[PDB]
């Protein structure tokens, strides 16, 4: 599988987040869990939701109702959308594919949240 | 209400009625899911054979997952799985009869997956709740 | 209390998706080749009300299934045909001078060359009249010596439009739009259903679309996004111009066989005058015809422009001129005196000049042939003009004064005026509803 | 065995005046009555159901109306080609049964 | 669709009468109802009898036991045979197809019953 | 019933028998219908895939009718629709064991349609008396 | 037994486990019976048509057999027929939880015929005796 | 179908005598029941056993463990044979199709069981 | 094997010359010598 | 005519591939499944 990290690299305060991930090499369809992890700076990180292959959403709680998570299964992509951003949600966000002792994460992108 | 008031509904002539009025429409769409080529070189040989054989796996398609969910044989069944309030936001009387099935697929055309996993899984768990019981 | 999950089996369900389609004709041919089912006569027409569905052509398939099905039919009709490799041999061509008038001046050659019989050791001297657009000089040969060689297409059977009927196996519908003021794309909201659609006619032409179909009410204009200059204007008429095409000659046949068993039919001397093939269209009724597209054309633009026609815009005469097959003898008509009219705000024939090309390259595929054999007496057409395609010219200056002018080419558009009330839906019968249950454990 | 009574048989008219026909069903049973047209050695042709609405292709000069035992057809501004026969028909239950039928004269 | 008559134009009387319809573009093993009407002399109409698309049967009473109706499904006809004619029966007689607000009638063939 | 009362009843071979000794004999009959082309160019690239796909479709074409009434996978069925007296009129003791079962379908060859078509009639109306019911 | 610990056994997983864990993963091994070839010249021209109805054919072919038995429908469905102790002397606890189903059918391979063959005259036994008591 | 008797039409007693019923028409591995059959001076005949097309075997418990009855489905044959014969064993021995109300014999051969 | 059911008690109607087995299987055998004669190489210059 | 073939005024002849024999094996008919 492949997993490449799109979107705007800049984001306006107070505005919404938007990334696509595009997955190539496997079917969004058919099995275990697909998440978006991302890394502050200083090397943290902090899982914030996940998909399963049946259109299930799950959330951590500490990002309230901030976060909603949606996808296209005909273009084989998923999407974040994350609102009422503030500069500490800077950081490089990854979308990575877990499962069966199986993990691998996309190359990631970066985005400075600032006006 | 006989002549030219009786009503023979066609083919696909229940598509603008509403959901309540199309309970009573579902046996003749599916009487021509199978035939239409029933009378009869490379052009226009394999142009039917392969037509044929996907006219024909795309409803053994419909009709395994149909047994699988245990309604095999029978053409308006329910099951015992619990749909939920955040799929449809609307009673039994706002969805049956004001409405129609076309654009009623829309919305559950995301929910279509979820639905489908869950009918599945809730088959099984009661064959085996069949089993403890017999024995 | 609370509601639950219900499976119903049979439902109204419909998802734009498009497969291969199918064939069906009423009752050897070079369309149909007694090859497709012959259908029941009855087009099961049910009316659907109620429901509004977005047609959107330019991008329904079965435009582009036909233009490919026609293809595979037409390679497969010339395969026992007799190849023309041997008449690349050189030629000793002369103008002819009985009986011609200065405006056929170098147009028909008197040829002689030296084609073998079907015994390999004899051969025999054999003339024969190729016209200008058939021969290139070198004293001449002919123009597909450089590309492969031809066919001449079995003059058994015949190119007159046999009415192909395409429609879908079960798992699949076609709808088809009603409204009598329909654009292109958008809803319709009489939507109906048909399970086989009607006669189509597969009749080929660039410039003016031949034996089509009418409009409801007015000439209709089928466009998308116009600002382009690049896209083709699609206008259908709502009544029949009739054009009267004919060919004066007494053309003779002279069958000479190339080898064993393999005829080939030359072209005899020509008994009588010599004289120009040409196209009549009725000067009245085409002004009148005229008028009414003006008018639906500056609804789409501004009422003070001033819109004006013209010829085509030039090349090679496959694209250039209009071509037509009634007869089963090539026709490339000079319209250049059907366009020649300007337009502002607020006497029986015009003869349009016409060539006769005998080979032709059919398509825009290059590597084929159409060696169409001569056709003994005269030639008699009636046809009616259904349609025009038209290019906006560029280099418009602040949005006014624009001029048309006609084209075409690509034979997509010429079914696409044919096509453009129909789609193919794909039906699942399976859905789910709300209401209370309990299985009876 | 609903009987229909028609007012007359044969009516003489002028071109451009109003005329109104009307039908008496022995039993109120339904809204749903149709009217037939019928030219010389022509075939009936259906041209008002269910009594108040219109066919494909049927002038707008031609409007219906009634219910229960009394159901009225108007024609309105004859021109020449509404000379016709015209009967009054219903179709709820077996056996049908056709009216005397109304000859216009112009 | 098209619908055409066919049969003998004379009978004698106390004879049967038989006529055929040939339908075309229409198949009468699928839907509507498919009639016999006749229109006697004096043009008056008169119902004889009707057809399911199941090919049930019903009759006017007034014709008591004198009308039998049948078809051939494989010729798509379907045929009228009348018992016991009088020259009070001397009538035009059509096929004609009805329902769904679509009335279509053939162009009737004519039949005279004397000795 | 032993030696030359034996049983070897093979395919098709209660074809003259009487209804009741032809009864017991569905069973034989139902597995010749989709077998014996188990296993394995124009000439029969075509002239065995269009045999074979045929012979799918009408296995399927018999089994959906016999869904849609409401009893697929019965071998005998016995449903709840009256049956009309002019068809044949013929007690039970004068068909079951009088006449060949080849000879009775032509009786009713006629009579085919109106049978085959109220049987869905009275199922749709089963299955939503069971829906009122249930609930 | 959440995120990388969970179950996403999928197609053919349970084919090395015990019997009582491969009996709950039945659904998703007749999932992938028809399905696989839903995306779409001489050569794959019959190439490809035969692959498709061989493998129809084998699915119906099951199917039809599990009707014949009355079991159509169901995924774990069990009947009434007694079995001679012969072909297996050996009780429920050594066999249903320490054994793989793939050596379990070598040692009952020889009798496969024999004990497919008892089910159809099983079933039509409740079917007549249905008949027999319920007229 | 028809059936050949063959074999020695001389067998010294205390020995073993042997028969082979050739089948021609019709194979015996799907098939009724195969018999043999022997009448004895006097005309009196007395069934000795049969077969099946499963390869199941049936005889008289009147001839105890003297006769083993066999088959070579290659050749579409069966066979019998006859230990501890005894002169008032001879007779004419036939082998025999019967089932389905139907019956067909061999022609059948004579054996005399003398020294 | 090939396995022969004898059907007693019925009668059929047999009807030559209008069966499909003369007029198929004279179809069958021509596309079976054409299809042979294709790898066979032909004798154009014989005709000197 | 000196002389020729007498099908050269026809399509040309092939020589029936000599490899192949015409002696004819017999075949079998079969109906398929459901006939
Ligand atoms: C390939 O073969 C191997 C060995 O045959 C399988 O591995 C285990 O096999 C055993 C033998 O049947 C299974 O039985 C289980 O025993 C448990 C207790 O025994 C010990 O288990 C482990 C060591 O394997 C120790 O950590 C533990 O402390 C015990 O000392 C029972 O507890 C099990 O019962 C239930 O346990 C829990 C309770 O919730 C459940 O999660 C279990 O699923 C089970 O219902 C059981 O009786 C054991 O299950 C096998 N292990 C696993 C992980 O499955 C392999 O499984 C086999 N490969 C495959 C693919 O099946
Ligand atoms: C658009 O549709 C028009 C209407 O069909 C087409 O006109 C027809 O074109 C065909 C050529 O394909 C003409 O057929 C020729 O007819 C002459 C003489 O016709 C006589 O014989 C026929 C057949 O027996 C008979 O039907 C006529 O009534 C005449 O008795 C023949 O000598 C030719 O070989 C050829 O068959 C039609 O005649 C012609 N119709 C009319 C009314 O003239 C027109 O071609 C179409 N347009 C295009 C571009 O194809
Ligand atoms: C080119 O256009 C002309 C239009 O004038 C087409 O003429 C058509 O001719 C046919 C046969 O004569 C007409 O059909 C008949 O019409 C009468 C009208 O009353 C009807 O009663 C008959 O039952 C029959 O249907 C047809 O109506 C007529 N078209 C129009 C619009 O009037 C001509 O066929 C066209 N040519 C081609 C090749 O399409
Ligand atoms: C063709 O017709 C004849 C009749 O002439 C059939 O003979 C019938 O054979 C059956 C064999 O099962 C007989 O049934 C038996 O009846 C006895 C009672 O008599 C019963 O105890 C048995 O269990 C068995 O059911 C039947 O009686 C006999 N018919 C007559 C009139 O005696 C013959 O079989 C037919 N051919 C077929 C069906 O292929
Ligand atoms: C199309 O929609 C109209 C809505 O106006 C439907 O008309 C209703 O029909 C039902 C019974 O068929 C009546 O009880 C209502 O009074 C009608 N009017 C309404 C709801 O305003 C019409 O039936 C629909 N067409 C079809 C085929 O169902
Ligand atoms: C097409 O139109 C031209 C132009 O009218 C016709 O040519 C005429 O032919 C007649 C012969 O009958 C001459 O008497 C006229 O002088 C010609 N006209 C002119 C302006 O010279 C031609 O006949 C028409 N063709 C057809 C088939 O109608
Ligand atoms: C096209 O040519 C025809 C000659 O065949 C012209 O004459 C018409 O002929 C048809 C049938 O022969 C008649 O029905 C028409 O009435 C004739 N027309 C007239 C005006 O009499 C026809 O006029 C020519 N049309 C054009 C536009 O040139
Ligand atoms: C369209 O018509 C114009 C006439 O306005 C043509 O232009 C003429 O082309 C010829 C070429 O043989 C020149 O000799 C003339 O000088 C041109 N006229 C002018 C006024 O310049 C043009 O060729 C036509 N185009 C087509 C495709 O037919
Ligand atoms: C089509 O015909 C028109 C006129 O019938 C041609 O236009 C003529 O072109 C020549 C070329 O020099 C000019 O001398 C004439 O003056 C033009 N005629 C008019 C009326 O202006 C046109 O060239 C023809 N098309 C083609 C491609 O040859
Ligand atoms: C369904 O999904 C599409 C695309 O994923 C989205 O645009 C739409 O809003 C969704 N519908 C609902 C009700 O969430
Ligand atoms: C959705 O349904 C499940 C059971 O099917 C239930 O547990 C869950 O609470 C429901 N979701 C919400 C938001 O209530
Ligand atoms: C023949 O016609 C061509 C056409 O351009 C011309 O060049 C040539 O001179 C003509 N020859 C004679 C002899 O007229
Ligand atoms: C044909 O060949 C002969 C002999 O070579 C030659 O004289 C003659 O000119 C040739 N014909 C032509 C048209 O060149
Ligand atoms: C063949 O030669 C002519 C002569 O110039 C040329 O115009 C044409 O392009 C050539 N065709 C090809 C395919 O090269
Ligand atoms: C119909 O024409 C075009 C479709 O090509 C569409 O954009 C337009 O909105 C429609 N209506 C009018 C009045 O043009
Ligand atoms: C084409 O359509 C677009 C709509 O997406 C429109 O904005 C544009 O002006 C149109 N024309 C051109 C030349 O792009
Ligand atoms: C053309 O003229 C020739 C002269 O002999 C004649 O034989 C032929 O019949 C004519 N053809 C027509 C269609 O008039
Ligand atoms: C062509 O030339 C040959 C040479 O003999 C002559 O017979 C024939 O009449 C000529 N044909 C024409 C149309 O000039
Ligand atoms: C054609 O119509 C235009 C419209 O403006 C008019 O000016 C012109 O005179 C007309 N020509 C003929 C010949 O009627
Ligand atoms: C052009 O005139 C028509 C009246 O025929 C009018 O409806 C339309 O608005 C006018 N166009 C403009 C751009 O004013
Ligand atoms: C258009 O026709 C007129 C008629 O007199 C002519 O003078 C003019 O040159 C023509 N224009 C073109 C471009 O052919
Ligand atoms: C059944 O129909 C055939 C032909 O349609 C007819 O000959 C036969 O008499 C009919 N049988 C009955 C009982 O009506
Ligand atoms: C015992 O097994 C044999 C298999 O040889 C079988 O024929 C018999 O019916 C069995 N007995 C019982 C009581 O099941
Ligand atoms: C059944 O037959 C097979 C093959 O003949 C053999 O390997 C197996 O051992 C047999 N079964 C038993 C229980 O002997
Ligand atoms: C070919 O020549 C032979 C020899 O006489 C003759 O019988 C036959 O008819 C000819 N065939 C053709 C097509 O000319």
């Amino acid at each position: 599988v492949q997993l490449q990290e799109s979107g705007p690299g800049l984001v306006k305060p107070s505005q919404s987040l938007s990334l696509t991930c595009s997955v190539t090499g496997y079917s969004i369809t058919s099995a275990y869990y697909w998440n978006w992890i991302r890394q502050f700076p200083g090397k943290k990180l902090e899982w914030m939701g996940y998909l399963l292959y049946d259109g299930s959403t799950g959330y951590n709680p500490s990002l309230k109702n901030r976060i909603s998570i949606t996808r296209d299964t005909s273009k084989n992509q998923f999407f974040l959308k994350l609102n009422s951003v503030t500069p500490e949600d800077t950081a490089t966000y990854y979308c990575s594919r877990e499962g069966n002792n199986r993990s691998y994460w996309g190359q990631g992108t970066t985005l400075i949240v600032s006006s | 209400a006989v002549g030219i008031g009786a009503v023979f509904l066609g083919f696909l002539g229940a598509a603008g009625s509403t959901m309540g009025a199309a309970s009573m429409t579902l046996t003749v769409q599916a009487r021509n899911l199978l035939s239409g080529i029933v009378q009869q070189l490379t052009v226009w040989g394999i142009k039917q054979l392969q037509a044929r054989v996907l006219a024909v796996e795309r409803y053994l398609r419909d009709q395994q997952l149909l047994g699988i969910w245990g309604c095999s044989g029978k053409l308006i069944c329910c099951t015992n799985v619990p749909w939920n309030s955040s799929w449809s936001n609307r009673n039994l009387s706002e969805i049956w009869d004001n409405m129609t099935w076309l654009q009623w697929d829309k919305e559950i055309s995301n929910y279509t997956q979820i639905i489908y996993g869950l009918l599945e899984e809730s088959q099984n768990q009661q064959e085996k709740n069949e089993q403890d019981l017999l024995a | 209390e609370n509601l639950w999950v219900t499976v119903y089996y049979g439902v109204p369900v419909w998802k734009d998706a498009e497969t291969t389609l199918f064939c069906a004709s009423d009752a050897h041919n070079v369309w149909a080749t007694h090859a497709c089912v012959p259908t029941d006569p009855n087009p099961q027409e049910i009316h659907l009300e109620n429901v509004t569905e977005e047609f959107n052509m330019w991008k329904n398939n079965m435009v582009e299934q036909m233009h490919t099905d026609i293809i595979s039919l037409w390679d497969q009709s010339l395969k026992p045909c007799v190849k023309l490799t041997p008449l690349c041999v050189t030629l000793q061509c002369t103008n002819v001078t009985n009986n011609i008038t200065d405006d056929m001046r170098g147009e028909l050659k008197n040829c002689s060359f030296n084609m073998t019989t079907e015994l390999r050791d004899k051969k025999q001297k054999v003339y024969s009249l190729f016209y200008r657009l058939d021969v290139v000089q070198i004293e001449y040969r002919l123009i597909n010596c450089n590309t492969s060689a031809c066919t001449q297409a079995c003059p058994k059977v015949s190119f007159e439009p046999i009415p192909i009927h395409y429609c879908a196996p079960a798992g699949f519908a076609i709808l088809k739009c009603k409204d009598k003021k329909f654009n292109g794309t958008g809803p319709c909201p009489s939507v109906s259903t048909v399970q086989c659609t009607h006669g189509i006619k597969p009749v080929v032409s660039t410039q003016l679309l031949l034996n089509g179909s009418l409009a409801e009410e007015e000439v209709m204009i089928r466009s998308e996004n116009i600002t382009n200059n690049a896209k083709n204007i699609l206008v259908q008429f709502n009544t029949p111009v009739q054009i009267n095409c004919t060919r004066p000659n007494n053309n003779t046949r002279k069958s000479i066989r190339i080898g064993p068993g393999q005829a080939f039919y030359a072209t005899g001397d020509i008994i009588g005058d010599i004289r120009q093939a040409h196209c009549n269209v009725s000067k009245a009724t085409w002004n009148e015809t005229l008028g009414k597209v003006v008018k639906q054309l500056r609804k789409h633009f501004g009422n003070n422009t001033i819109i004006r026609f013209a010829n085509s815009s030039g090349g090679d005469l496959e694209v250039t001129t209009h071509s037509f097959n009634c007869g089963g003898e090539f026709f490339y008509c000079n319209t250049s005196g059907l366009f020649n009219s300007t337009w502002i705000s607020n006497n029986d024939s015009i003869t349009l000049p016409c060539r006769i090309k005998q080979i032709i390259n059919m398509w825009q595929r290059i590597g084929q042939c159409m060696y169409a054999p001569p056709i003994q007496g005269v030639i008699r057409c009636v046809s009616n003009i259904t349609g025009l395609i038209l290019t906006r010219d560029g280099g418009s200056t602040n949005s006014t004064t624009e001029t048309f002018r006609p084209g075409g080419g690509d034979m997509r558009d010429n079914w696409r005026s044919e096509l453009y009330k129909y789609k193919v839906v794909k039906i699942e019968p399976l859905g789910v509803a709300p209401t209370r249950c309990k299985r009876r454990v | 065995d609903i009987v229909m009574t028609q007012s007359h048989r044969f009516m003489s008219t002028s071109v451009g005046d109003r005329v109104s026909i009307t039908c008496k069903a022995s039993q109120s049973v339904d809204t749903a009555v149709a009217w037939y047209q019928q030219k010389p050695g022509q075939s009936p042709k259906l041209l008002i159901y269910w009594a108040s609405t219109r066919h494909p292709g049927v002038p707008d000069r031609f409007t219906g109306s009634g219910s229960g035992t009394d159901f009225i057809l108007t024609i309105s501004n004859v021109q020449s080609e509404d000379l016709a026969d015209y009967f009054c028909h219903q179709f709820d239950r077996y056996p049908l049964t056709f009216g005397d039928g109304t000859k216009l004269e112009l």
